[PDB]
């Protein structure tokens, strides 16, 4: 019947772009040689995962950009306790 | 729904050991 107005400006493309977004908190930096990685395989079905926990969140376009940061943010400075996990 | 994340310690961590 109805909706909340979340395919507003969500779109299929500039959903895509929010989608990197995710990944990049993971792996900011660069890493051609990731891609090849068997770890790498997870990142991406997890980031699916994840992602799609992370939109449904949003009852809007809005709040969907924002929860976004909270979890980039997050993880991004979480890089760095992990790098202390063996010094 | 969802729980503890354990993978999510493990890609970290890839990325953590390299720059």
């Amino acid at each position: 019947g109805v909706r909340k107005g979340w395919h507003e400006h969500v779109t299929q493309d500039l959903r895509s772009h929010l989608v990197h977004k995710l990944v990049q908190a993971i792996f900011p930096t660069p890493d051609p040689a990731a891609l090849k990685d068997r770890r790498m395989e997870n990142l991406v079905a997890y980031a699916k995962k994840v992602e799609g926990d992370m939109y449904e969140s949003a009852n809007s376009r809005d709040e969907y950009y924002h929860l976004l940061a909270e979890k980039i943010y997050k993880i991004q400075k979480e890089l760095e306790e992990k790098r202390r996990s063996r010094l | 729904g969802s729980g503890t994340d354990k993978e999510l310690s493990d890609l970290l961590d890839f990325s953590a050991m390299f720059s």
